[PDB]
């Protein structure tokens, strides 16, 4: 083996991988017992039914006693074997605590102290003269008793890196721990080995030390003995050497000296590993809110959590309807956009993205951007051509039937979008990512006072261009949003960019791109589900008109829910053009469509409408 | 056979091991000095004093007060240092040997070590010693 | 009566200083509650190392108090927990299962080898640095191994056996006819404003965090009984609050408080559970937020002693404590750390810093506003001395 | 950074006195590099006689200093060169005419009898002033027979043999931490830089004459490789400088080394080719500007160790260096010379007097002003770090 070097092997797999082959023998048992093929086939169908983590165990062996309960010896092996143990509980009494407060209530003066019974339990303490019995007292006593908080919030609870940080700490100090302490017993047994050593052989074989031999905290040197050896035959040499000192404590310490000096060697090889990964997981854990908020709305941007959002809104007000207090609620999700420009802003990264994914098509990519484009012109009811105009000027600076572009109410200022799941679920995504840059844009202005205020850290920055100058923060924001993107910009430093340019202010951003990675596939969803291009084009049918009657809103609620089955729901969004007032509806099916009756005559008309057709 | 690099290995151990040895001997030395602060200073004065002068008699008084009352502190600081010293030489003597070992085997090669042959300068040196030689034999 | 306001730089008032006495025991950092306790003793020991390598005892006089005996601990406790405590060990623990449970030793407060060692240790510390207090031998008591507030008359509770603290005061109380103890830790100090609730030669202030925390005591109307009647001060405070909340919070009530009780001397509990990074706690203090409560009270001029305690993240009270040490000899150390032997506990910069993280305040205008308010208006009989 | 001022009357200033112990062996007078040569030892004696004669051995202590040996010299020097010295003679060159060669021998730096003598009286003379240094027995020490500091580890350089200097501060830096050396010769003192070049313990600073001059080395942006970067500062100059020039320029430079470096023993050469009417230099340099240089050195109060150098008129360096010897004692002497056993030489008029010429100052304030901000911003990388407690330096 002088030749070739060493190298690690891949690994030796573990040991409950491989040792089956006894137990194959008892299911044949089994299969002869149960004789049939169908009652055999339902027992390997509740077997696998476990194998997939879908019942329990003790319900388990409830079907499997419905089925081999007839054989006992079988039914016992089968219990062991699953390690159900019995439940031999019938007789089962919940018995009290022992402690609470069995003793102690009586006069209590203020919120948490309380006098102690007048009683001759007097225990008499020493020290005290007359001064320290009049200033010291024990008349009352302080109990918590958690009253109710009479408030509420939420418990902080520890970052995932802060405790990787914890346990390191305890791991370097438990090794410094075991070899201190190995040094001190060297210490102690050194002494006694030199007492032994100069003397004559007859005193040698006389001589006994008794336990604690002048450590007055003596069990260390027991304990470092035990895991030097171990605490199976740590005891013995323990004795060996507590009626033999002269023979078996030269050998107890020519081998602490051993340990003292691998001990502190392997700490050393594993401070290699503790500073690597101190360096890495040290910063990251001093930004607790770019990291907790980072998951939070990777797990609830999600379909089920707005839908149950808004669902329990509606319960919760339908609930109040049961009591008498309120009269009704109207509707259920408030939404209000002062500025418009960041709808162009939006599109700023929209197609931004497209442009740069590949799982599209160019083609049904222009037609996704048409979607995009023509769907918030229409909707919001700004011009085309101030999109246009947008577009082109921006990159100017930074230098058509809708249907195919997928395929009595007068003076009308509200319209109605009566829509399924996907429709809502876009249109909130798209309201979430408007309604964020507006908060991070309306203090845009402080915020390059900030930036500016800062007068001459992180050289990198300065090397990386990604500080900020005095130029518009909003803007820059949304050139570093497309940066990343595009990829222009890998993550981190996108981070700590605005994190201390902007302020630690700025951490719903931090997510951005894939933010928009969920409305450039929902949208692509929109005009792939057929159903929904029927919604979208009775939609626009409806709002490209300027008068009609509430007898065609019920039209259109009956055959825009002609589309969607009986299980699914619909949700109608108001949008109001003079403040542009977006609001949310939770409409059940054969309930009425729109807004709730003003007076009774209007829902006479409703009556009169609705059980006409 | 191979070259696994054993001298290059403890030399990192021993270069390692090297200064966390050192630091508690140094605070054991900023220990004990913490006791000779308010000694020393007038014991300095005292004998530049005394050095440069019916009260001299005092004052030799003081000095032999001060000097037996900072006695114990002067075999704590030689002890401490006499054990550093053999644990720094232990030290030594495992590097010496990693060292020599690494430049007995190849871990350092002898031409990275000790140079190039002829080195493009060294023609001045030939064309003197040769003409020296060479009328020599003239 | 609260106003917002930034947090400017720590400044050394030259204008007065003192002579520090220093207490420390090399021994007291052999003692090991267990193997995953929360507690370490290693950590006094660790402030000393720093102490040790910026030079610090060339300013200050250190010491090492005589181990209390068991008739000063008899001062405050009662004897048959001291006897108690003096034969309980590891080794014969069953013997002992009728008492321990009687005085809490035993469930959550471990035994471990030596522990009378370490409560003596303490106690004794303690005494010395408040006996030299009182005979003009110095104007500051420094102690890092004192600070167990939690300790009752007859019971241990949070770690704290003996309760060091009451035997200090009650030993200033000699010599000055008013003390006032102050307490900066995380929790409720419910062994102090319990041992000294209806006496009024003694006032306490603490700075606790409130709600579902251990203690659960130390409510805004917990103020005292009979005598001690507005003499008793609680400040509960919130998740998240920050140096500039936080000294906003202190300085005006210690104002107050100088102003009004006007006080002979000052206890200081500094510990370090209300750091940023800890184990057990959930403030957001920095290192300079912390010392700056030690200086503005050093800045009054009366007879101080400085008491150690919490704090379960071992570098960052180590750093904070060896700062406030400097800062009290009106020095303003370098931030770089020089190279001890626990140097590898202080990655991966190593530098003599203690950040703050971005979590979130809680602390509303409007509550502290409140609080201190009606803080006030119970104060306005705390007048003479 | 540097304003022109008129040069100030020298004048010892009381608050400080020193334990000078002057260093002198009756035998280097001896030596004689040959025929014509420049460098001529007789002139330390000429210096010896008026310290007699002037009162001036009354206020020091001096000594015979026990030559150096072999083994003392091979702690710079390698053992082939030191060999060389030890065995050739003017008689027996022929049989090293290798060595010669090799080792810069025979016109510039010639063999003659007792060179091996000379040499260890210059180290001894060095190496025992350091050590009287070390032991706290004296604050100044004077050995006008070492300065040689143009010699190379293994090499003879321009009149030098043997790097006493090096030997010096390597003995003066067993018990300190940070050693300053100052050389006020006309050429550059480009041994000992060379020596301390890559260390951050010894600070050369030299100033010197930089031109179509000798050795060619030391210029302004010449100032320490490795961990010895920025630890050598050179100041060039061109001829004609003057004293109140030569003032003004010298004394920040060393006020601000000072302050930064903070050394804690200073070694001083004090070269006198550096004169007006010197026979190789070209300065126009007084002896009151000469002397005030070791005056300003003199005023920190920190062990100085003064030695020789240059200086090839005989009269000058002998009247300058008797004048500089009565300063270090804060006496300032009588200007006519006592009668001595050299009053010869002293032409035409018999006085402790240097007299400059009327030659033209080639130096102006812009030249003189880049070189110094230049300097100025080498020599701020070179502080203690905070947290290192020094001994008061
Ligand atoms: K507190
Ligand atoms: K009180
Ligand atoms: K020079
Ligand atoms: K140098
Ligand atoms: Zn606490
Ligand atoms: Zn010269």
């Amino acid at each position: 083996p002088s030749i070739v070097p060493v190298v690690p092997e891949p690994t030796e797999p573990i040991e409950n991988n491989i040792s089956l082959n006894e137990e194959v023998t008892f299911f044949e048992k089994a299969k002869r017992y149960i004789g049939n093929k169908h009652l055999y086939t339902e027992f390997l169908k509740i077997l696998n039914l476990y194998s997939q983590d879908i019942l329990d165990l003790d319900d388990l062996v409830e079907k499997v006693d419905f089925y081999l309960g007839s054989n006992k010896e079988l039914f016992t092996w089968f219990k062991n074997f699953v390690g159900y143990q019995e439940k031999t509980k019938c007789i089962e009494n919940i018995v009290h605590e022992k402690h609470r407060l069995d003793l102690d209530l009586c006069e209590a003066f203020g919120p948490s102290y309380k006098r102690l019974p007048k009683s001759d339990t007097f225990m008499p303490c020493s020290g005290r003269d007359d001064m320290c019995w009049e200033v010291l007292n024990d008349e009352w006593v302080g109990h918590p008793v958690w009253a109710s908080e009479d408030s509420g919030f939420i418990a902080h609870r520890k970052n995932q890196y802060e405790e990787t940080l914890f346990k390191i700490e305890e791991e370097r100090h438990e090794y410094d721990f075991y070899i201190e302490s190995n040094l001190r017993t060297i210490q102690c047994l050194e002494t006694i080995v030199n007492k032994i050593e100069n003397m004559t052989e007859n005193e040698k074989a006389n001589f006994k030390l008794p336990p604690g031999l002048g450590h007055t905290s003596m069990t260390i040197y027991k304990k470092v003995i035990r895991k030097v050896y171990d605490k199976e035959r740590g005891f013995e040499i323990i004795d060996a050497l507590h009626e033999h000192p002269a023979v078996t404590a030269p050998v107890v310490l020519k081998r602490l000296k051993q340990k003292d000096e691998e001990w502190r060697r392997a700490q050393r090889e594993w401070n290699k590993v503790w500073r690597e990964l101190e360096q890495k997981v040290f910063f990251k854990s001093l930004d607790h809110l770019g990291l907790t908020f980072k998951q939070a709305d990777k797990k609830l941007l999600t379909t089920k959590q707005l839908i149950s959002e808004i669902s329990s809104i509606k319960v919760d007000q339908t609930n109040k309807k049961i009591h008498w207090l309120t009269p009704k609620p109207k509707s259920q999700l408030d939404f209000d956009f002062p500025d418009k420009n960041i709808f162009y802003d939006i599109l700023c990264l929209a197609d931004t993205f497209i442009t740069h994914t590949t799982a599209y098509s160019n083609p049904d990519k222009e037609r996704l951007k048409d979607l995009l484009k023509y769907f918030i012109s229409l909707f919001f009811s700004i011009s085309f051509e101030k999109i246009e105009e947008s577009l082109y000027s921006h990159k100017q600076n930074v230098s058509m039937s809708l249907l195919d572009i997928l395929h009595i109410i007068q003076n009308r200022s509200i319209f109605n979008l009566f829509a399924n799941t996907n429709i809502y679920i876009f249109f909130r995504h798209w309201t979430t990512i408007y309604e964020r840059l507006l908060e991070i844009k309306q203090m845009n202005e402080r915020v390059t006072k900030e930036i500016n205020t800062r007068s001459t850290l992180s050289s990198q920055l300065s090397e990386m261009g990604l500080d900020f100058v005095g130029e518009d923060a909003y803007k820059q924001v949304l050139r570093l949003s497309r940066r990343l993107i595009n990829g222009d910009l890998e993550h981190q430093w996108f981070e700590e960019s605005l994190r201390q340019a902007y302020n630690n202010k700025a951490f719903k951003l931090y997510t951005i791109d894939k933010v928009t990675q969920s409305l450039v596939k929902h949208a692509h969803t929109l005009m792939t589900d057929a159903k929904t291009a029927e919604i979208m084009a009775l939609f626009v049918k409806d709002r490209n008109a300027s008068t009609t009657s509430a007898k065609d809103q019920i039209i259109y609620r009956l055959q825009v829910r002609s589309h969607m089955s009986n299980t699914e729901n619909m949700f109608r969004i108001e949008f109001d053009k003079r403040t542009l007032h977006v609001s949310i509806q939770y409409i059940a099916l054969d309930d009425l469509t729109l807004k709730e009756p003003k007076a009774d005559e209007d829902k006479w008309k409703y009556y009169v409408t609705s059980y006409a057709l | 056979p191979a070259n696994l690099f054993p001298g290059l290995n403890d030399i990192t151990d021993v270069l390692e091991e090297f200064p966390l040895a050192t630091s508690r001997y140094l605070t054991l030395l900023h220990e004990i000095d913490a006791k000779c602060v308010h000694s020393m200073p007038n014991l300095n004065e005292r004998i530049d004093k005394f050095l440069k002068k019916q009260t001299q008699v005092r004052l030799l008084n003081n000095i032999n007060k001060i000097y037996e009352e900072l006695m114990p502190s002067l075999e704590e600081k030689m002890h401490v240092s006499s054990i550093m010293l053999d644990n720094l030489d232990r030290l030594t003597s495992r590097l010496e040997l990693a060292y020599e070992v690494a430049i007995k085997n190849t871990e350092i090669p002898r031409g990275l070590r000790l140079g190039v042959d002829n080195h493009p300068a060294m023609h001045l040196h030939h064309e003197l010693m040769e003409k020296i030689e060479s009328k020599s034999n003239s | 009566v609260y106003e917002a306001t930034p947090f400017d730089p720590i400044t050394v008032k030259p204008s007065d200083k003192r002579r520090v006495a220093y207490f420390y025991d090399a021994d007291v950092g052999n003692y090991a509650y267990g193997a995953g306790h929360p507690m370490k003793p290693h950590r006094i020991r660790m402030a000393h190392s720093l102490i040790m390598n910026y030079g610090l005892y060339k300013k200050m006089e250190i010491y090492r108090a005589k181990p209390a005996t068991k008739q000063e601990m008899c001062q405050f406790h009662t004897d048959e927990y001291i006897d108690f405590l003096s034969r309980v060990t590891p080794d014969n623990l069953e013997m002992f299962k009728r008492e321990s449970v009687k005085f809490n030793v035993g469930d959550d407060c471990p035994v471990f080898d030596g522990l009378y060692e370490y409560c003596s240790i303490s106690g004794g510390g303690s005494m010395e640095g408040a006996a030299r207090l009182n005979r003009g031998k110095c104007d500051v008591a420094v102690n890092y191994a004192g600070g167990l507030h939690h300790a009752k008359k007859s019971e241990a509770s949070g770690f704290c056996y003996l309760n060091d603290i009451v035997l200090g005061i009650i030993e200033l109380l000699r010599y000055h006819p008013r003390v006032l103890y102050i307490d900066i830790d995380v929790h409720h100090g419910d062994g102090v404003e319990e041992a000294f609730y209806t006496t009024d030669r003694v006032m306490t202030c603490s700075f606790h965090k409130y709600g579902e925390f251990f203690p659960g005591t130390g409510e805004l109307r917990d103020i005292g009984v009979g005598a001690g009647k507005n003499y008793a001060v609680n400040v509960p405070l919130r998740d998240g609050i920050d140096d500039a909340t936080y000294r906003s919070v202190f300085e005006p009530v210690i104002k107050k408080i100088m102003e009004w009780y006007q006080p002979s001397a000052v206890v200081l509990q500094c510990g370090g559970d209300s750091l940023s990074g800890d184990r057990l706690g959930c403030f957001n203090l920095s290192m300079e937020g912390h010392a700056n409560c030690v200086n503005y009270v050093k800045s009054f001029g009366i007879p101080m002693m400085v008491v150690g305690g919490g704090g379960y993240t071992m570098r960052n009270v180590a750093r904070t404590w060896c700062f406030e040490t400097g800062l009290l000899n009106n020095v303003v150390l370098d931030k770089d750390l020089p190279y001890n032997e626990y140097y590898e506990y202080y990655g991966p910069d190593y530098k003599l810093s203690v950040r703050p993280s971005n979590m979130f305040n809680v602390n509303t205008p409007e509550y502290l506003d409140k609080v201190m308010t009606n803080i006030f208006a119970n104060l306005e009989n705390t007048k003479y001395a």
